[PDB]
């Protein structure tokens, strides 16, 4: 019957899990491993990206 | 300063070549205006300039 | 020149370095592209003539 300790670790875990998920979106760059953007390619927009 | 009509890309931010790593190099941030023009009349030799 | 020669060079790696060791200085004129960042570039096919 313990469902309501178990919800809150559930519910943080998942949230920590999402949070570090989110590395990974690309949010419609070029890449999404900045090293890679600022060696190939030039600064002017690189920057902006 | 005086250079061909070809590689007068590589006078602006960013690019790189023969002129653009060894000769004159533009800093990544730059606020200027570039003025090209064609001076065939004038420095031009029939036996070599 | 009348009966020119052709050879395709495909599937390797070039070695332009070489080719500086060439002539006194050189007569090395190249169009259409820098002639010393041809290196890192890539290419799809490279005919050769003679």
């Amino acid at each position: 019957a313990l469902g309501k300790l178990q919800d809150v670790v559930n519910h943080n875990a998942q949230a920590l899990n999402t949070l570090v998920k989110q590395l990974s979106s690309k949010f419609g760059a070029i890449s999404s491993v900045l090293n890679d953007i600022f060696s190939r390619l030039d600064p002017p927009e690189a920057e902006v990206q | 300063f005086v250079i061909r009509g070809d590689e007068v890309r590589q006078i602006a931010p960013g690019q790189t070549g023969n002129i653009a790593d060894y000769n004159y190099k533009l800093p990544d941030d730059f606020t200027g205006c570039v003025i090209a023009w064609n001076s065939n009349k004038l420095d031009s030799k029939v036996s070599g300039n | 020149v009348y009966a020119w020669n052709r050879k395709r060079i495909s599937n390797c790696v070039a070695d332009y370095s070489v080719l500086y060791n060439l002539a006194p200085f050189f007569t090395f004129k190249c169009y259409g592209v820098s002639p010393t960042k041809l290196n890192d570039l890539c290419f799809t096919n490279v005919y050769a003539d003679s």
